């Protein structure tokens, strides 16, 4: 006979949350990845200096002169950050993150410019030789959709 | 466990007692008459039992106490207050008006969650839904805004349409609540209700054995509508002068050709009691059925809907 | 510029002519009677004018031609086809059934291209338009796709919503189409309609001056319901044997206690004509009130709309 | 006899507001707290620098080099922000806020990482020693329900 204004408006806010759910869920993940990136960076300094001073990429965190323990460079969504031959990889925690990005990671690596180096940011990579890395293809890479426009670099970016 | 009686049936019987008692019949004879004129057995049966206590000398209030499931504590106390103060006649008139208002109010919620409730939600928002539907067919309609305004301003500009919807609602509510210079032309005259009451009262006093003229003198003092009271004083004055009852009635528009033709047969047959009882029950049933209560709905129904649509259009 | 008459009012008058003409009254006397029994002036006034042409010797079809705004070309041609073939009686019966179906169909869209056609397009797509227009508020709703898919896949995924719209349509179409062992226990008996028609026909032939028995012999040939025809043959057989009309009726459940009691007065009063006219008007108004044909619309109206909206959200 | 569509629909919007009342009232409070947090932050800079440059936490706002007056770091819902030994506490005004959060506050405190510090955000805390704080248990803490997921830190978070 009457009461449909309360029933529809409670059910439009319910469906509004369902539509606002995936937007906040990638905005959210995309936000948790933007930090793995900040934790990865700022460690470029150590790695850059080590390379320019010696001409060899730092083998591990200790070589680069950073928390000798990967797990000591963690965060809220970051379970750690390891330096492996100049390549700095950031791992996403398992608690406090999206759902399709946890335990997932990215990498920052550089290239000899000769007198200086240039840095790249993208999906996990392994270093082959002092001037070549390759996709750490394995299945734990953070999905392209969660990576900034500034971190879409490919293993062979120059 | 026992139930009361219907709102209709309390009504008829409280009216017809108030009428007989205010006529100066003895209370037991009043009681006998309404029992003997009743159509349902349960009424005729009780009223014989209420009368049986009154002939043992008990008050009407104390006699009705044998049926507390039918006459509640508030009813008896009104009777007993009338009996204690010497106003039994005027408290029965009050109770008859009360019972009439109660039955009318009952029919009139219930009529059409039942069906009336579901149909009344459904009619009250039909239009205002259509309206929100045409105004949700996109953006840049008549009177809107663009969606990028700030919400509060957007909602306040549309206030026009939110208002035209509420007014639409208030209207269909009014039609559902109501609905269940020639100075004399402006006065409320006799209605269907007032003719039904008159006819029942007269059917009642004639079936009991009062003459026509004694019944009319009582009725002319207990008629609520002033114009009808003036009509009935003229009918009684005409009859007392020796004019024939059907001829005093035929002068007044409120009595159809048939009411008069039927009364005119009753005069020649000595069956005016039977005639008036069947006239009254015909009228009482016409009353409770009751066509302009549905046409004026629809006038305001679509007329308001259309006023909204035109409102933002402009 | 002149308008026709209401669907109700064409109905009453075409029924009552078909009835009188099939009784073997002269066409002019049929015309006089329905004019003289009419309640609206515009009907009584026309029908005097149609009768005035018939008494100059014109056909009924040519006499109705004076009111082409009331009786359209299709109506006159039906009359004139009946007059040319010697079947005026059976084409008037056809026209009366036509007018009855037309009025019932009118009440019953409107309740809760003419008006019926425009209102029926308009109701059938109101909701499905609402729907398409909420689903056109931008992209990434509940259940959509992104616009970059290939069109065929986008359209097929939404198939859900295209389906919920069609179902919404089918429903409002069903409400508009519908909505305008003891073997004997299973037969359709007399309804309210069939009693109203009977009463109008008899009220009509009595007011005109036919006796009761002549009216019953005509009516027993023009009654549509077979069980009522069997009832009426028994009523006429009883009356022709010398039993009193109210007593032949009282044997059959279809006549209430009030109907019989009212007829029983009319017998003693020589006022059966009119007793029947008031009974018939009471019934015709009870018929046109008889309201669930509009509440169940609205149940399926908003219930389907809401089912669509819920459907995609989920 | 008729008018129930207007009566029920005016009474469903009335009850709709009553159901929408507590949702807007915590969404609202939760919004007024999210600012006390923003006003508290951005003062991390001063505090961080003061600590790294001197090895001692700033005793008060002036030490940290910020509006020497706590009340000078107020807002719409924030009555102030005080720095007490590196701990920055934000107080909720008394006018313009929820009802169960006014005069209530939170704290931001940091911890020596050795060469850098890490910040925490949560319910009011007091500093004990240069590397230890404790619940400023007293009854004026903003209720957990009003605090973001990013500001649920406990006095002993590391």
């Amino acid at each position: 006979f009457t009461l449909i204004e309360l029933m529809i408006v409670i059910a439009i806010v319910g469906i509004l949350a369902a539509v606002a759910l995936p937007a906040y869920q990638d905005y959210t993940a995309r936000a948790q990845v933007s930090e793995a990136i900040l934790l990865a960076e700022g460690q470029k300094s150590a790695v850059t200096e080590y390379y320019l001073n010696h001409g060899k990429w730092p083998e591990n965190n200790t070589s680069a002169g950073v928390a000798s323990s990967p797990t000591d460079i963690k965060g809220k969504y970051v379970k750690e950050v390891e330096v492996k031959n100049g390549v700095v990889t950031a791992t996403m925690l398992s608690s406090g993150v999206n759902n399709e990005i946890k335990g997932k990671k990215l990498s920052l690596w550089a290239r000899r410019e000769n007198g200086s180096v240039k840095w790249f940011c993208g999906q996990p990579v392994t270093r082959t030789d002092d001037d070549t890395v390759a996709d750490a293809k394995d299945g734990k890479e953070i999905d392209t959709k969660h990576l900034p426009s500034t971190c879409r670099d490919n293993f062979d970016a120059k | 466990g026992f139930g009361g009686v219907e709102g209709k049936d309390i009504l008829v019987f409280t009216r017809q007692f108030a009428t007989m008692i205010d006529a100066g019949l003895p209370l037991v004879q009043c009681l006998d008459i309404l029992a003997s004129q009743m159509d349902n057995p349960s009424f005729k049966k009780v009223l014989f039992a209420i009368k049986s206590k009154v002939e043992q000398g008990s008050t009407f209030a104390d006699a009705l106490k044998e049926h507390p499931k039918v006459f509640d504590e508030l009813y008896v106390q009104l009777c007993a207050a009338g009996e204690v103060g010497g106003i039994l006649d005027a408290i029965l008139n009050r109770l008859a008006a009360y019972r009439e208002k109660n039955e009318k109010l009952k029919s009139k919620v219930k009529s059409a969650l039942v069906a009336i409730g579901v149909t009344a939600v459904l009619l009250l928002k039909v239009t205002p839904v259509f309206e929100k539907m045409f105004a949700d067919f996109g953006s840049e309609l008549p009177g809107p805004t663009q969606m990028i305004v700030n919400f509060s301003h957007m909602a306040q500009e549309y206030f026009f349409h939110v208002a035209g919807s509420i007014v639409a609602v208030v209207m269909s509510f009014t039609w559902s609540y109501r609905q269940p210079l020639f100075m004399p032309v402006f006065g409320p005259v006799l209605r269907k209700v007032a003719v039904a009451r008159f006819t029942r009262t007269l059917g009642t006093m004639i079936s009991s054995g009062v003459p026509i003229l004694d019944a009319l003198d009582v009725t002319a003092k207990t008629a609520g509508n002033r114009t009808v009271e003036d009509a009935i004083i003229y009918v009684r004055g005409k009859i007392a002068e020796g004019k024939n009852i059907a001829g005093p009635l035929a002068e007044t528009k409120v009595f159809p050709s048939m009411v008069v033709q039927m009364i005119g047969v009753g005069e020649a047959t000595g069956a005016m009691d039977t005639m008036l009882n069947k006239i009254a029950d015909f009228y009482d049933d016409e009353v409770d059925a009751a066509a302009m209560i549905e046409p004026v709905l629809m006038v305001f129904l679509g007329g308001v809907v259309g006023g909204f649509l035109i409102g933002m259009y402009l």
